[PDB]
C-alpha cells in the first residue's frame, strides 16, 4: 500500500515587542517550522519506489533595542521573519537520459569461459574401465597388463584423482545453488556527480521592528547511481548432490593394495559413481562450461541536495538591529524502477586447475577393447 | 574514446556487423567481447613505450588484435582464429606520413591476397 | 567525472585553445594527452591521503601538473615545461574557506608577475 | 624587488584585502608575515637550480606558497591550510613562453574548478 506521511519539527521561536505609552500594544510570536514530508510502499515483498522532501533552517536570532517617548520596540531573540515562507527549490542541472540501458548494457557479466578437454566426452565412461580393470587383475591376478606398464598403483591413484574432482565438482555447485538465493549476483555503477553553485543579492530578511537585507548564496550538488542483481536462470543449475561416499571409497583405499587383495574392493561404491558422473557429464556437454542468467529489474537512485547560506547587509537597517545570520538546508532523495529488453548472459563454471586433474590419467593408455 | 562498443564487420565491406561490447580498462589497454552460442568475438586494444637509453631512439609500439574462437563439437576441440596489426615509430615521429604508411598497408592486403597467403604462396 | 577533454588556453584568456584527450583512469588519477608536430601536452590530477599518524589531524591533499616537451631539433636535444598548483587542508574542514584560499593565489598571479619572477626576484 | 608589502586578497576579485610585510630573505628566498588574534599569515618565495651534471639540460625552478595557521582553541589542536605553485624549466629558454603557459594554468583554476576538484573525481 502507497502512503503519504507529514512530519515537522520546530527549529526555533522567538519574540518582539512595541512599547508606546508604557503598554505593550503588540507583541507577535515568530516560529521555525523544520518540514518534511515522505511517500513509501509497504506489505509488498518486492522493491518499490520512494522519495523525500526535506528541509531545516539554521537562525542566529537579532538583537537590540532603541528607545522614543513612552514607547520602545525590541526583537531581542526574535528569528527574522523572512523564515515564515521558507519557500525553496533546487537549481536546474543537465537531464539525464537512457540511464537504465547503459546500466544494462556495462553491467552484463558475460565473459569467455575455459576450454573443454576432449575426455569430457568419455567422462561418463570411467566406473566401468576401474572395475573391469580391477575385475580381470584379481582374476588373473597381478601379471595382467605388465606389458602396458600398468598395475595396482597406478589404479589406484587414478580413482583418487577421480574423487578429488568430483569433490571440487561437488562444491562448486553447493556454491551455484547457494548463490541462487539471496537474490542473484547483485554489481554496482556510478553515473556522474553534478555540482554547480550561484550567488543572488539584496534579500529582504525582516519587514517589522524596522527592516534588515541580507546577501544570498546557493550551492546544489546531485550524484546519481544505479544496481541490478543478476540471477541464474532456474532450471539452468549443475546438479547439486550430497556426497559422503567418497568418505568411506578414501577409506578404503587407505587400506593399501593388500587389503583390496582382501574382500575390499568390492565394497566400491560403483551405482553412485555411474550416476553422477554420467550426469555430470551429460550437464557438461550440454552447456559449454557456463550457467546462463537473465536480469532483474533495473533501478536508479538520484539525490539532490542543495545549501542556502545568508550574511546580514547592515547598511540597510536601523542602528540599533544587530546579527540575523542564519542559513538554510533542501534535500530530497528519489527511488525509480525500470526495465528493458531480455537479455542472457553466460558465466565460467571451472577453470584451469579444475579441469586439468585428470587430463592425463594413467589408465588410457591400454586398449579399449581388452576392458571393451 | 573507443565508445562503449567496437564494431566488426566480418568479410569485409557489406558482411554481417556484429557489436563487441566493452568490458576491461586499465593502463592504456581495453578489450572488447561478445558471446555466441557456436563462437565468440575478441578484440583488444593496447599501447606501449619502451624505456630511455643513453643513446638510442624512443620508440612506440601500438597494438590491435581480433580473436575468434569456435566451442568443441563431438570429438574435435576447440580452436581460435586471430589477426593482429602493430605500428612502431619513434615518439616525436610526423603523424601523417605514418598515417600513409598505414594506409598503404591496409590498402595491399585484399581478399584475393589473403588467399595468395594463406597457400604458403611466398 | 568532470569529462574526458580539457582544454588549455596559452597565453591566459588571449587565445590559442588546446584540446587534449583522455587516456587513462586509475584510482582517482586522470591524465590527459594530445600530440602534435613539435611539442606533446599532457596533463595530470591526483588525490590521495597522508601516512596516518596516531594524534595528528590529517590532511586532503589535491595535485594538478600540466606540462609540455618540446622535440629535439638540430643540436638542441630534448627538454621540458611545466607548472604545477598543490592544495593542503584538513579533513572535513569548511570546503568554502579552502576555495577561497587558492583562488586568492590564483587571482594574485599575473603575467607581470611571472615576468618578475622569472627574473630570480624574491 | 618584488615590492614591500605583499597583498593577499582572500575572496578573488572584490573580496577582503590582507596585507604582509618582508620579514627574512636568505638562500634566494623571502618571507611575509602579518599576526592576528586567531591566525596568522605566512608567505614565502623560493628559487632554486639543479645541480650541474655533464650532459642533459640544467633547470631551474621557483616556488611561492601562501600558509594560514589557526592556533588551538579549546579541543581542536594547531591546524594548516596551504596552497602553493612550483615552475621548472630551462635557464636559456625564452620566457614568454613560460609565462604564457603560467598564464594558462592560472586561467583553468577558477572558483568552479575548485568547487569541483573537491569531489575527488578522475
Ligand atoms: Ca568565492
Ligand atoms: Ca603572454
Amino acid at each position: 500500500m502507497a502512503r503519504i506521511r507529514n512530519r515537522s519539527s520546530i527549529a526555533s521561536s522567538g519574540m518582539s515587542t512595541f512599547y508606546l505609552f508604557g503598554t505593550p500594544i503588540v507583541n507577535e510570536e515568530i516560529i521555525v517550522r523544520n518540514t518534511e514530508w515522505c511517500s513509501d510502499v509497504i506489505g509488498n515483498p518486492g522493491d518499490n519506489p520512494l522519495d523525500i522532501h526535506k528541509q531545516e533552517w539554521t537562525i542566529k536570532p537579532l538583537s537590540g533595542q532603541i528607545i522614543f517617548g513612552s514607547g520602545t520596540y525590541r526583537s531581542l531573540q526574535c528569528p527574522p521573519e523572512y523564515c515564515r515562507g521558507a519557500s525553496l527549490s533546487h537549481l536546474s542541472l543537465p537531464s539525464q537520459s537512457g540511464l537504465g540501458t547503459t546500466a544494462l548494457a556495462r553491467t552484463n557479466p558475460s565473459r569467455p569461459a575455459f576450454n573443454l578437454p576432449a575426455f569430457i566426452g568419455e567422462l561418463r565412461d570411467l566406473p566401468r574401465m576401474f572395475k573391469i580393470a580391477g575385475d580381470t587383475m584379481l582374476r588373473k591376478g597381478a601379471n595382467a597388463f605388465l606389458s602396458y606398464q600398468f598395475g595396482w598403483k597406478p589404479l589406484i591413484s587414478d580413482i583418487s584423482k577421480a574423487l578429488d574432482f568430483s569433490a571440487t565438482v561437488r562444491t562448486r555447485s553447493d556454491e551455484w545453488h547457494r548463490l541462487y538465493s539471496n537474490g542473484g549476483l547483485k554489481r554496482r555503477i556510478n553515473l556522474g556527480v553534478d555540482i554547480e553553485q550561484k550567488k543572488e543579492n539584496d534579500v529582504v530578511l525582516h519587514s517589522s521592528n524596522g527592516f534588515v537585507v541580507a546577501s544570498h548564496t546557493v550551492i546544489t550538488v546531485r550524484k546519481t547511481w544505479a544496481t541490478v542483481r543478476w540471477r541464474p536462470d532456474a532450471g539452468s543449475l549443475p546438479p547439486i548432490t550430497k556426497s559422503s561416499s567418497e568418505k568411506h571409497a578414501r577409506a578404503l583405499l587407505g587400506l593399501g593394495v593388500g587389503g583390496l587383495i582382501e574382500g575390499a574392493w568390492q565394497l566400491m561404491p560403483w551405482s553412485w559413481m555411474v550416476d553422477w558422473f554420467g550426469n555430470v557429464g551429460t550437464f557438461l556437454q550440454a552447456s559449454n562450461n557456463t550457467i546462463g542468467a537473465s536480469p532483474g529489474l533495473v533501478n536508479i537512485m538520484t539525490t539532490t541536495t542543495t545549501n542556502h547560506q545568508f550574511s546580514v547587509k547592515r547598511d540597510l537597517s536601523d542602528g540599533w538591529i544587530k546579527g540575523g545570520d542564519c542559513s538554510a538546508t533542501v534535500t530530497s532523495k528519489a527511488r525509480s524502477q525500470s526495465s528493458g529488453p531480455t537479455i542472457t548472459a553466460s558465466i565460467p563454471n571451472l577453470s584451469g586447475r579444475q579441469l586439468s586433474i585428470l587430463g592425463a590419467l594413467g589408465i588410457q593408455r591400454v586398449p579399449r577393447h581388452l576392458l571393451r | 574514446a573507443l565508445g562503449d562498443t567496437l564494431t566488426i564487420t566480418l568479410g569485409g565491406s557489406g558482411g554481417t556487423a556484429k557489436v563487441l561490447r566493452k568490458i576491461n580498462q586499465d593502463g592504456y589497454t581495453s578489450e572488447y567481447y561478445l558471446p555466441e552460442t557456436s563462437s565468440s568475438f575478441r578484440a583488444k586494444v593496447r599501447h606501449t613505450k619502451e624505456s630511455v637509453k643513453p643513446n638510442q631512439v624512443q620508440y612506440e609500439r601500438h597494438n590491435v588484435e581480433f580473436t575468434e574462437t569456435v566451442y568443441a563439437s563431438g570429438s574435435t576441440p576447440e580452436f581460435v582464429r586471430q589477426a593482429y596489426v602493430v605500428i612502431r615509430h619513434k615518439v616525436g615521429d610526423v603523424s601523417a606520413t605514418v598515417s600513409d604508411l598505414g594506409e598503404a598497408l591496409s590498402f595491399y592486403l585484399n581478399e584475393a591476397l589473403y588467399g595468395k597467403l594463406i597457400g604458403w604462396e611466398s
